[PDB]
């Protein structure tokens, strides 16, 4: 049943771009706080 | 709610429109809200 | 009276195109023009197809479905507007179909608009009635929503609805992140207490 | 679609999830059109 194995994937794909997606503003919040705790500091 | 809901429903001369309103309001549950 | 016969034919395509692009090199299967050409024919024919009102048109959509849903993971690289337009009148058909049968043409149909955006991202003023597109997801994803509730609350067929749920959601999620300001999503928010 | 109650065949049609385009264009211009009768100004007030 290739059909649910494409779904399955396209599904697997999203979420992980999504939880990539997430993690990299996450970073983002974390390094642009730090540069900003550098200059108040 | 089950007595209500079927004298709303009764097909009669007896319960007007404004009475079946009314036993209405008086009135496996997310379908029955849905349908209601 | 011919239906039979171009059912049977149908599945015959049909395989023959699977073990082809398993083994595209074999078949020769490595044409980007031939491969479009074959998307976007299969799902030409499953809306055709899935457009008739009035059970085989059913069967056959559904199996034209599975076709380019594997298809289309299978070729996404080589794989759009009006795609869109045209998945949108599909998913408006899917719509106004009885609940009971349309269920896996539905995550078909939205599958298949989520390879079509992330296929290039795309601001909500390139999509065609991106109102009525996202009005649609979400008359959808209220009714299915409300349903898995029940489901899940009469449990006092497990995973399948969370799949579809899951699905939909990441689909609005998506929507929305092509919608940075909201304005559209909040015309809608305000139409429904989702 | 005896009476004509065009407004009516509308909020139906809403109910049932039916979408046809000239349909209902069909239906809000019978709306417009017999109310612009039934007050024969004043007309486009109705």
């Amino acid at each position: 049943d290739i059909q649910g194995f494409l779904k399955n994937e396209k599904d697997n794909a999203l979420l992980s771009a999504i939880e990539e997606s997430r993690k990299r503003t996450f970073v983002m919040a974390e390094e642009y706080h730090r540069e900003s705790m550098l200059v108040e500091w | 709610a089950r007595v209500v809901a079927k004298l709303a429903d009764m097909h009669s001369p007896e319960i007007s429109l404004k009475q079946r309103l009314e036993y209405i309001s008086r009135a496996a549950d997310g379908e029955f809200l849905h349908e209601l | 009276n011919s239906l039979t016969e171009y059912q049977q034919l149908l599945s015959a395509w049909r395989m023959f195109l699977i073990v082809a692009t398993h083994n595209a090199d074999v078949m020769h299967l490595t044409n980007p023009e031939v491969r479009q050409k074959l998307f976007k024919d299969i799902l030409g024919g499953t809306q055709a197809l899935l457009v008739v009102p009035r059970v085989a048109c059913m069967h056959l959509s559904s199996m034209l479905c599975t076709v380019m849903i594997i298809l289309l993971r299978r070729w996404k690289n080589d794989l759009p507007e009006d795609i869109l337009n045209s998945l949108t009148q599909i998913l408006e058909g899917v719509l106004q179909r009885d609940q009971q049968l349309v269920e896996k043409t539905k995550a078909q149909i939205f599958s298949a608009l989520i390879s079509v955006l992330e296929m290039k991202p795309m601001k909500a003023s390139e999509i065609p009635q991106y109102s009525q597109l996202l009005l649609n997801v979400c008359e959808t994803l209220q009714e299915e929503v409300v349903s898995l509730v029940d489901h899940t609350r009469h449990e006092v067929q497990k995973d399948q609805r969370d799949g579809v749920c899951v699905l939909g959601l990441h689909l609005a999620k998506e929507l929305c992140e092509a919608d940075e300001e909201g304005d559209q999503w909040q015309q809608v928010l305000r139409k429904l207490p989702v | 679609d005896p009476f004509r109650l065009s407004e009516c065949k509308l909020a139906i049609i809403h109910c049932a999830g039916h979408s046809d385009p000239i349909l209902v264009q069909t239906l809000w211009q019978d709306i417009i059109d017999k109310e612009l009768s039934d007050s024969m100004v004043d007309r486009m007030q109705s």
